């Protein structure tokens, strides 16, 4: 029991820490999309306005 | 040269328009004639050819 209970308390452990690495690249794709939203406002403004 | 204007968010999405008008384009038969049909427009051909 006990080996498992201990195992469980550091599965808890490795699980959050899943969770702040998750977190970490969450954020930085959030802000990725936000340039790419950027992006494509340059882009329609990339249509030369026409020329 | 296209007087292109992109102007939808979506791809293709494009207006064609079309400039040609100067001084020089008056009668414009198919191109400039000659003396006559662009050039009466420019050199004014009633000098005393006409009297």
């Amino acid at each position: 029991m006990r080996g498992q209970i201990r195992g469980l308390e550091m599965a808890s452990k490795n699980s959050q820490d899943g969770i702040s690495l998750i977190q970490t690249a969450e954020g930085a794709l959030t802000e990725t999309h936000a340039i790419l939203q950027r992006v494509r406002e340059l882009v329609v403004q990339a249509g030369n306005t026409g020329t | 040269k296209n007087l292109v204007f992109q102007i939808g968010a979506n791809a293709t999405q494009q207006i064609s328009v079309n400039i040609e008008d100067m001084g020089a384009d008056a009668l414009g038969i198919k191109e400039a004639d000659g003396s006559i049909a662009a050039l009466h427009s420019v050199n004014d051909l009633d000098v005393t050819k006409f009297a």
